[PDB]
């Protein structure tokens, strides 16, 4: 298994009901976002801000890309973390019922499909 | 301080040659072997203890100064001489080796050109303002041909 697919798996597994990650879902996931990139502080709560500035607009074509209804009442939970370089994008969404290492570096690359 | 000084010494500089090499440097320095070993697989007996103190020296232009909380506006011609500072380790780091920089999924060359430009801006505001000697400890290191990533008490943590 990559990191890409355990982060799948596990995101997976608190997945709404109706909302869970579907093939087409991951494999946008892998084409996308297959390398990631450490995101400052700064850059962290300005990611966060764009989402809460374009969630709604994210969360329409979650529905319109993949068929489906917007489980009733579920948070949008980014599949790879805004922190780790993850986007604000549908294909990055899943909808949710709500060790030892210092994180590395800002600027890190890690490739997702090893 | 000698701003043109500064360019030519860029300018004959080896930027990241000795990484990895078992060099005397300042006492105050931590030597690790490689990029695992501080970033992937750290053990504290190679940090000699200090891993639980340390705070990687910023590797991005969002990041702030850890040594000097500056929130003046800077002379104009300080912002001249930060943008000439930058282009010159820029060009000073074209096309080095990626394996040193490399371990497993983890790419670490983005982090180390945007730190070594980071610690070189920061130190022509230093000494362009008479702030200290913080910046100047960290870039002697750079010219020493190593990479500075890490700050824990009065230690500098370096490949």
């Amino acid at each position: 298994c990559s990191t890409l697919d355990r982060i799948i798996g596990d995101a997976n597994k608190v997945a709404s009901r109706g909302g869970a990650i579907t093939a087409k879902q991951a494999q946008i996931l892998r084409d996308n976002l297959p390398v990631v990139q450490r995101r400052s502080v700064f850059q962290n709560q300005m990611a966060r801000k764009e989402f809460v500035r374009d969630q709604h607009y994210l969360m329409s074509q979650w529905e319109a890309n993949t068929g489906r209804t917007w489980p009733t009442g579920a948070t949008p939970h980014h599949i790879i973390p805004l922190e780790s370089g993850g986007a604000n994008k549908w294909w990055n969404l899943m909808p949710t019922h709500g060790q030892s290492r210092k994180a590395l570096p800002p600027g890190t690359i890690t490739d997702l499909r090893l | 301080f000698d701003f043109d000084s500064l360019l030519q010494r860029i300018d004959s500089s080896c930027f990241f040659s000795r990484m990895g090499l078992p060099d005397v440097l300042d006492s105050r320095v931590i030597l690790i072997e490689n990029v695992e070993k501080v970033f992937v697989n750290p053990t504290d007996a190679e940090f000699k203890g200090y891993y639980d103190s340390v705070e990687w020296l910023p590797t991005s232009m969002t990041q702030e100064d850890p040594f000097y909380k500056v929130k003046e506006v800077l002379p104009k011609e300080l912002t001249g001489l930060r943008i000439r500072v930058n282009k010159a380790v820029m060009n000073a780091t074209k096309g080095l080796s990626k394996d040193k920089f490399n371990y497993g999924p983890h790419d670490f060359s983005l982090a180390a050109r945007n730190g070594i430009c980071f610690a070189f801006r920061e130190y022509v505001s230093e000494q362009y303002l008479h702030l200290g000697n913080k910046w100047e400890e960290v870039v002697g290191i750079y010219f020493s041909g190593h990479w500075p990533v890490g700050i824990a008490k009065d230690k500098i943590v370096t490949i």
